[PDB]
């Protein structure tokens, strides 16, 4: 969004030349330091103005403002008179003096919501499309109803919405996490601070795991008051005093505790548990806290307010026809290929309700047709979602070889617009890049749209017109229809249940699924069959999608992990839809769906229009709990490149930007705080990438020194999790590193007042020229996949550290402390054989790191973690790893590193190596044979069918991603892997030998 | 017999004959173990508006058939049955042949004595031709995207000239307004001083608004050439793409002939 604080310059000089154009024709040369405020410029201008012609005519200073050409080609109203000239983004060094006019406020809210979402707010006004206008208007309500929900019980709701209770979905702790409370009890320690010095006092406290925070504060002050001498009333006031003016917080980051929820239910406490480590708490002034709250508005924007007979679609008595007229901007040779022709189909979500029709062959030299394409379908029997998909294809002739087909460009249009209106009259769309790696002649999963960028392929069309608008029927008729068409049993029962439990991408032949429509009555009975009986619906039918609307009208509600499936590419219709978002609005925590936000904001791609019952429940939640807004933000903010969702998360990103209240000025400090990494490291990779690692390690110590960069990049929050607070720079411990990129090693201090009580130093990596989105969801994957074991009792270790995409090839990822390779950790040891390093170095580094009785837990780690990774890499088919790109800390616990560098170095066993079973089994002999690794081995068993048990969940949530971009994710066909792995077309007692071969093989027994 | 039949692949997967119908004609059929692999239990999938529909064929006290009524001896006369005539009997809702079979060992364009060399020797040759072709489609979508994002920065450039440029227009558009009639009240004062003074700064003006448009033209200049090899490097990649596609098939049908072996020695010793 911009380079440099000029066109193609990094930093301004320390004084520069700006010419100041005035309401008078005069022109003025006025020199100013880099850092001066647009108050003293105006006012330094103004004075010497009066040295140039016809001064007379100019108004009092006051009375005027700066304008200017920003490097986005804004025309920006400088309203706000407090920027330095180096922070304007100014195309050239030249100022226009005019009048102001419109809404000030206004105005300066909208340039820091542009900086924020990457792109000027003004950009959305000049939009022809209605269905834009109509967004930007029309979701201004959630907003209201979100901002009029938190402000209700000020200062306390507005505190649970800058910070939520960060809680697990169940209080109902496992066993073995309650075995390691102290005979259902749990030890704490609350601290206080005294002012004349911030010295600290501690409480230690034994108390009921499920005691709510005010019952915390009530055995705190009953604990103090043990020897006052307080009557049984005396002590309730001030129990009462005390819950009331304080609540609880977590030491060393911005984490508190202001509901009343079980203290084990919140997962600070439900790790300290779990890890055996001791939760410090601080006791905090209320006051003190709704201070650093302040108050927030939230006004209607100038567009919120003003703006300056048709048939049944069911009356239509005839099959569809479309004409291709004519291509242009088509990039082809005309001598390699032979001709071109447009090929288009009637999609369904994925499913064509039609077979496919190609225009004519043509010569690429002309690429025109004026054909009607007719369409095997009656205009009635269209569903609501149905789409047009077509591309322009070319083809390579030979009688040696076969005919050759490919696709040049593709683009899809929806039948229907937002208004439920069947188009009509001739269109002309922009066609889209066909992505890399696509053969398909056609892209159903690409969004539909024009391509906004020029000199594209365009490709013009004509769709019927029947005398008047055509509309698709309201659903009162629809039912009615379903009346028309309409006019128990024990062996079939356990069929359709048997139906249930089979993979979303399970094969469903003919028989079973007019099976399930012939008993589609019966299917209510067991919800979880909805997704088997929706794609054994016949939708090129408008008698069974009738009479399917009646049905999920009805359907009992099934639970998250099962309706995020019916948000898919597979599941269009807006009825279906609808229904699945019911589901998450009174089904899913905020907890699971803070941890399932990246698939969610994928399916708003699939999305038909941009107003939706998703997005308004997306938008909704991210508006009422500012974690889930947090990254709602920055996922979609990740994806602003991409012009094929540009324009949809831009005005979604407006929105919220405009009702997040304070927050966005946090916001844009996280962003200017990347733009200057982002642009730093690109210094370092386009103009000293030739440079010697040394000289680049002086640009930086030098560039890092700026008073500018420093107070950019220090007192500001990790995006990474915003309850941390990143204060000063450490220096001494920021490098470049040795990847060809060069990612920054970053460290900060915490400026938390007991920041000794958690981290009292915060570092970070950020790399710039890796796609990141694919360690996201391999994180993300492990983190499901850690959450289900455990809450089987399976305390198996996982390590899925903090990783986001803010960009194009551009994140930050969560620096582990005191852990090392294990390549690292062989070099720290001794050569064995013939140029052979020690098997045995792993064990013993380990040993060293862990002498005494703490030796049998840090085997238990390794093993346990270790069985972990182990299950996880077989199943996702990360396997073979190298010896650097698997880590262990010093505790013992083991974890992988960096996923996508081994995708993209493909674009399966399991790592067994000895190195790791000497551990396991604890330096002995014969290491396979030992009863450590027979219980090791009964880990990873347990571990993988475990994750069988919820394979639908996994499938799912790959699923939403098809439409990502992701290359690892472009077909079904891709997901059809973890099928294999974890052997779903096979029974359990199958599997698990497949499981067990696979390990065998691993150690060749 | 069936194992020897045209339609029977025997162990492939389903993704694997999705890439076998697709966009063929509706009648194409092919049949492979079901993906259970259970003994004795089939599939068929067979083309049809677009789709391929799977169907099951069950088998009962060594019958064949896939309804609950069981009729036929073995799938050959099952597949025949409706290769003479329509299976709209078992299902009005599809009413196509069994036309056109896609056969396992048919498209074998191997034509040359076939030495083991055809393998050891071609198979490599195949694959190195691929491998090399594959490396300039990558290098060019790489120099493709990286033009792509330069010419919109180039695009963004220009249009923030242009608006540069309007409001330096406008300013001389404003010079002219508010200075004629001092120019003209300076005049019969006798005043040229001041006459200089402005047009000295209208030079001034008109001198830069020069220069700026100058810089715009150089970058529409720039733009312009960009633009063109831009395109130049499209047509590139769509030429590349059918060749690429066509030698990749020809690299994996040669393992046909590895095939021949079975046990895959002839290509672990490469
Ligand atoms: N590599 C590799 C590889 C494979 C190999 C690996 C992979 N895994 C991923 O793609 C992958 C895994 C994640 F967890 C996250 C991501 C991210 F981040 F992109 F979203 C992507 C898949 C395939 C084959 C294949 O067919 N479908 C892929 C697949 C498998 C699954 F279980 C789940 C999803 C998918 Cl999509 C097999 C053998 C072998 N021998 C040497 N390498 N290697």
């Amino acid at each position: 969004p911009s380079s440099g604080e000029l066109w193609g310059i990094h930093l301004m000089p320390p004084r520069i030349l700006v010419e100041c154009l005035l309401p008078n024709g005069m022109i003025v040369t006025l020199e100013c330091l880099r850092e001066a405020t647009l108050i003293t410029i105006k006012h330094e201008l103004f004075k010497e103005a009066r040295k140039y012609p016809l001064h007379q005519l100019l108004q009092d200073e006051s009375s005027y403002i700066f304008v200017s050409v920003t490097q986005e080609a804004e025309r920006e109203e400088f309203f706000d008179e407090t920027r330095r000239l180096c922070d304007l983004r100014l195309f050239q060094p030249f100022l226009k003096v005019i009048e102001p006019v419109g809404n000030r406020e206004e105005k300066i809210l909208n340039r820091e919501i542009g900086f924020a979402i990457g792109m000027p707010v003004c950009e959305f006004d000049m939009v022809k499309d209605p269905e834009v206008q109509d967004f930007r208007r029309n979701i201004l309500n959630v907003c209201k109803e979100a901002v009029d929900l938190r402000d209700l019980n000020s200062p306390h709701s507005r505190a649970m919405y800058v910070y939520p209770p960060n809680v697990e979905s169940s209080p109902e702790l496992p066993k073995h996490i309650y075995n390691k409370l102290d005979k259902g009890q749990i030890i704490v320690v609350i601290w206080v601070i005294v002012s004349p010095n911030n010295d600290k006092q501690k409480y230690t406290l034994k108390i009921n795991h499920d005691c709510v925070p005010e019952q915390v504060i009530a055995e705190a002050i009953r604990k103090k008051t043990r020897s006052m001498l307080l009557s049984s009333e005396q002590l309730k006031l001030c129990v009462l005093e005390y819950q009331g003016k304080y609540i609880l917080k977590v030491c060393g980051c911005d984490e508190y505790f202001l509901e009343k929820y079980p203290l084990s239910q919140y997962k600070y406490i439900r790790s300290c548990i779990m890890l055996g480590r001791m939760p410090n708490l601080m006791l905090m002034a209320k006051e003190s806290l709704y201070s650093q709250l302040p108050m927030d508005c939230f006004t209607m924007p100038s567009y919120s307010r003003r703006i300056s007979s048709t048939k049944s679609l069911w009356v239509i008595n005839s099959a569809l026809r479309i004409k291709i007229l004519c291509a242009t901007y088509v990039n082809v040779n005309i001598r390699d290929i032979d001709k071109i022709y447009v090929r288009t189909g009637i999609y369904h979500g994925g499913e064509p309700l039609c077979d496919n029709v190609n225009t004519q062959r043509v010569p690429c030299s002309n690429p025109r047709w004026n054909e009607w394409l007719n369409y095997d379908i009656y205009i009635p029997d269209l569903p609501r979602a149905a789409r047009l998909c077509l591309s322009i294809c070319s083809v390579k002739g030979r009688k040696g070889a076969k005919e050759e087909h490919c696709p040049l460009a593709w683009g899809n249009i929806n039948l229907f617009d937002y208004t439920d209106t069947l188009v009509s009259g001739k269109m002309a769309l922009n066609l889209w890049p066909v992505p890399h790696g696509l053969e398909d002649l056609l892209n159903p999963i690409g969004v539909t749209g024009s391509n906004p960028n020029k000199e594209t392929p365009c490709l013009e069309l004509e769709f019927d017109w029947f005398s008047s608008v055509v509309k698709f029927p309201d659903m009162s008729v629809i039912e009615e229809h379903a009346n028309w068409s309409v006019s128990l049993r024990e062996n079939d029962k356990e069929q359709l249940k048997a139906i249930s439990t089979r993979d979303p991408l399970s094969e469903i032949t003919e028989q079973e699924k007019d099976f399930l429509w012939s008993h589609r009555h019966y299917c209510v009975t067991i919800p979880e069959i909805l997704p088997k009986l929706l794609l054994s619906v016949k939708w090129n039918s408008r008698d069974e999608v009738a009479q399917m609307y009646c049905l999920v009208k009805d359907w009992p509600p099934i639970k998250p992990e099962q309706a995020m499936e019916l948000l898919d590419c597979n599941y269009p219709d807006p009825m279906v839809r609808g229904f699945a978002v019911r589901c998450l609005e009174k089904y899913l925590t905020d907890d699971k769906l803070s941890q399932y936000l990246i698939q969610l904001v994928q399916v708003l791609k699939y999305e038909q229009y941009l107003d939706n019952l998703l997005v308004r429940f997306l938008l909704k939640k991210a508006l009422t709990n500012q974690r889930i807004g947090h990254f709602f933000f920055w996922h979609l903010k990740s994806e602003m490149h991409n012009k094929t969702v540009s324009q949809r998360f831009g005005l979604l990103l407006e929105s919220y930007c405009r009702a997040c209240g304070m927050y966005l000025k946090h916001l844009n400090r996280q962003v200017e705080a990347m733009e200057k990494l982002i642009n730093l490291t690109d210094i370092l990779k386009q103009e000293k990438k030739d440079e010697t690692q040394k000289v680049q390690m002086k640009f930086l110590v030098e560039q890092m020194r700026r008073p500018d960069f420093m107070d950019a990049l220090q007192g500001f929050l990790s995006p990474l999790n915003p309850a941390h607070q990143l204060g000063n720079l450490r220096l001494e411990e920021c490098r470049i590193m040795s990847s060809a990129k060069r990612p920054l090693w970053l460290n900060w201090e915490n400026p938390d007042i007991m920041s000794e009580l958690l981290f009292q130093n915060n570092e970070i990596i950020f790399k710039n020229g890796d796609d990141l989105r694919q360690d996201m969801l391999t994180l993300q994957i492990i983190r499901i996949m850690e959450n289900i074991w455990q809450n089987q009792g399976l305390d198996l270790r996982m390590l899925p550290y903090g990783c986001l995409s803010i960009g194009d090839c551009v994140g930050l990822i969560e620096v582990v402390r005191n852990s090392h390779t294990i390549m690292q950790i062989q070099c720290k040891g001794g050569l064995k054989g013939a140029l052979q390093f020690n098997s045995h170095t792993l064990h013993q580094w380990l040993k060293d790191k862990n002498k005494g009785e703490i030796y049998d837990a840090a085997i238990d780690l390794f093993t346990r973690s270790c069985a972990g990774y182990c299950v996880a890499t077989f199943i996702l088919g990360i396997g073979d790893r190298h010896n650097s790109n698997i880590m262990v800390k010093d505790d013992g616990q083991l974890f992988h590193i960096d996923f996508g560098h081994f995708l993209d170095h493909k674009k399966v066993p399991f790592v067994l190596t000895q190195d790791f079973l000497i551990v396991i089994s604890k330096g002995a002999q014969e290491c396979t044979k030992t009863r450590e690794f027979e219980r090791f081995q009964e880990m990873c068993y347990k571990a993988y069918l475990a994750i069988r048990q919820h394979a639908n969940l996994f499938i799912n949530l790959f699923s939403m991603m098809l439409g990502s971009g992701m290359p690892e994710l472009q077909s079904f066909d891709d997901i059809a892997y973890i099928r294999k792995t974890l052997a779903l077309d096979k029974t359990e007692q199958e599997a698990l030998e497949y499981f067990m071969k696979q390990m065998n093989d691993a150690h060749h027994g | 017999s069936l194992q020897d039949a045209e339609w029977y692949w025997g162990d492939i997967s389903r993704e694997e004959v999705n890439e076998k119908l697709r966009d063929t004609a509706d009648g194409t059929f092919l049949v492979r173990d079901a993906s259970t692999k259970m003994h004795g239990d089939y599939t068929l999938t067979l083309r049809k508006g677009g789709n391929n529909k799977l169907i099951k064929i069950f088998h009962r006290d060594g019958k064949y058939g896939f309804s609950d009524p069981l009729t036929f001896s073995s799938v050959v006369e099952l597949i025949n049955h409706y290769r003479n005539e329509s299976l709209a009997q078992y299902n009005p809702k599809l009413d196509v042949k069994l036309l056109y079979p896609v056969s396992k060992y048919q498209q074998d364009q191997v034509v040359k004595e076939d030495n083991i060399e055809a393998v050891g020797k071609k198979l490599h040759e195949y694959n190195t031709q691929f491998q090399e072709k594959s490396r300039e489609y990558d290098r060019l979508y790489e120099e493709y995207t990286r033009t792509s994002q330069e010419i919109q920065m180039k695009r963004t450039a220009i249009e923030a000239f242009n608006e540069t440029i309007k409001i330096f227009e406008e300013q001389c558009q404003t010079q002219e307004r508010y200075s004629k009639e001092y120019i003209e009240k300076f005049k019969r004062e006798g005043n040229e001083k001041e006459i200089q003074r402005i047009m000295h700064n209208y030079d001034k003006l008109k001198s830069r608004i020069s220069e700026i448009i100058d810089s715009r033209r150089r970058l529409e200049e720039d733009l312009k050439k960009q633009a063109a090899e831009y395109r130049e490097i499209d047509k590139r990649m769509n030429s590349i793409k059918p060749d690429l596609i066509q030698l990749r098939k020809t690299r994996d049908q040669y393992l046909m002939w590895l095939t021949q072996k079975g046990v895959r020695q002839k290509k672990l010793n490469e």
